[PDB]
């Protein structure tokens, strides 16, 4: 039973515990139970995998999970999403640097505590529901079935502090007819290290992250699948999830709407980053593999392709993709004897109304 | 000092129908986290209802239609201190006004807030 604890600006205090047993009872199958807790998320799963579905090396694995998400604690317009479901996925190895995934999933979503807002209600209207705009004490449940696929490319020279090679992850999903929702969702992550000097102490890192999803036949993608940008892992110098559309709230009685700086996310995202890794200035004793220093330029955007700017002239056009946030700063990573250490200082030099600045960001971790 | 987060309401009292009152609320002790803060109220016969909220950044302000246009919620320059300026009051504003705090985004439901104050009485005479 292995644990882990962490503390950072993006998710607060993280707790992790799990255990893995292979060849369970001499049957070939592997079993595991894993759980994670955030300031905004509690997650737990149970998996049973067969690495010999075919002699060719194809694996057939199952998953049973529950997830509780409290959007207010992630700094989004308030709502609660308690979900659970199952997943069956095949994994195909292609070569040393490539692998594929194909699977089917079921997921139930229980939504509650939705503070009425325009974009969120636009999705609900597309689902035939007509909840009041004056009551946060509401409820909406869905049951979906999905096809899931993924591709992983990885040819790095080493896992920790890579100096050369690229990493690419592609994931996609789409609902199967008969589900409640009708939509698709795709994401692309890339990272490319290029060494400048012969000794690989000066390195250029280029990272990209893309996401796009949309509904089918009148329906929209559910707001609880939105993408988010801003924070330590996307655009440093911005508070986690602040980048993109902000909530437009309905009035409360027990066309007059309220502006806000509460992020909500969007169904389209584009994030890029250029990082210049250098040797640490006074720590170059020739055994400096424990620290990595870099300067970076981050940028990203998140928009709502279904925002109807004409009906909401008094409020920004949240469908425009061109409001590109940008930042620049410094970062230090350290494999210290107390655990992994990462911190950065960044300044946003391109902001938009409502965006929340967070110049200093860090993450601390311990594994036992 | 206190053994937990404490919210202390100040202001309030007796005012004429068309008068004004300024309430305040402050998180006692030392809190290193920024809180969204809100005002609720419970009338003599009715149940506890929402009045106004303001985000931690103060960028989001929200009122119930009853008091919209008459009340004004604002964050003080100090840590986690909010005020509620109530103008053109009315006998239907009489109630115990409670202060509520919350880390993360604001909300209208009382169960979403993590800390509450003891409340202050507000009385409006016809
Ligand atoms: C290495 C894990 C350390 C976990 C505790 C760190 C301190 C957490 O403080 C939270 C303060 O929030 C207020």
């Amino acid at each position: 039973f292995n644990f882990g604890i962490g503390y950072g600006t993006e998710s607060g205090v993280s707790f992790q515990a799990g255990v893995q047993q292979d060849n369970w009872l001499g049957t070939g199958y592997a079993v595991g139970i894993n759980g994670t807790k955030n300031d905004y998320q509690t997650y737990a799963e149970l998996s049973v995998t067969n690495p010999y579905f075919t002699v060719d090396g194809v694996s057939l694995g199952g998953r049973l999970f529950y997830n509780d998400f409290q959007a207010d604690d992630a700094d989004l317009s308030d709502y609660t999403n308690k979900s659970y479901g199952t997943d069956v996925t095949l994994g195909f190895p292609i070569n040393e640097y490539n692998s594929l995934r194909a699977g089917l999933g079921y997921v139930h979503n229980s939504l509650s505590n939705m503070q009425p807002q325009v974009a969120m209600w636009r999705y609900l209207y597309s689902m035939g529901e007509h909840p009041s705009t004056s009551d946060q004490d509401n409820s909406f449940k869905t049951d979906d079935f999905t096809f899931n696929y993924g591709w992983t490319y990885n040819k790095l020279d080493r896992g920790y502090f890579p100096t050369d090679g690229s990493r690419v992850n592609l994931t996609g999903k789409v609902t199967i007819p008969g589900s409640d929702n009708e939509y698709y969702k795709v994401t692309l992550d890339t990272a490319t290290y290029v060494p400048i000097d012969d000794d690989h102490k000066w390195v250029v890192l280029g990272r990209t992250r893309w996401g796009y999803g949309d509904g089918l036949g009148g329906k929209e993608m559910p707001f609880y699948e939105n993408f988010y940008a801003g924070g330590s892992s996307t655009v440093r110098g911005f508070q986690s999830n602040t980048i993109g559309p902000k909530a437009v709230y309905f009035p409360h009685q027990a066309k007059d709407l309220s502006k806000s700086d509460d992020a909500v996310g969007g169904n389209a995202m584009a994030v890029a980053s250029l990082e210049f890794i250098t040797p640490t200035p006074f720590i170059s004793d020739k055994y400096a593999n424990s620290v990595r220093t870099s300067f970076f330029w981050d940028m990203g955007t998140v928009w709502d392709t279904n925002w109807d700017s004409s009906q909401y002239s008094g409020y920004p056009d949240y469908s425009d993709p061109s409001n590109i946030r940008m930042s620049a700063g410094i970062a230090l990573q350290w494999m210290s004897p107390l655990g992994p250490l990462v911190f950065s200082y960044a300044q946003p030099f391109k902001k938009y109304d409502g965006d929340k600045a967070e110049q200093f960001q860090f993450n601390i971790g311990k594994t036992w | 000092g206190p053994s937990q987060v404490q919210l202390v309401e100040s202001g309030g009292g007796l005012v004429q129908a068309g008068g004004s009152l300024r309430l305040s609320c402050a998180a006692s002790g030392r809190t290193f986290s920024r809180y969204a803060m809100a005002w609720f109220r419970r009338a003599p016969g009715k149940e506890r209802e929402f009045v106004a909220a303001i985000s931690a950044s103060a960028g989001t302000i929200f009122y119930t239609d009853s008091v919209k246009g008459r009340f004004t919620i604002s964050r003080d320059h100090a840590k986690n201190t909010v005020s509620l300026q109530m103008n053109s009051l009315r006998p239907e504003d009489t109630a115990v006004y409670y202060c509520a705090a919350k880390t993360g985004t604001w909300a209208t439901l009382d169960r979403r807030y993590d800390y509450w104050g003891q409340g202050t009485r507000v009385t409006v005479s016809a």
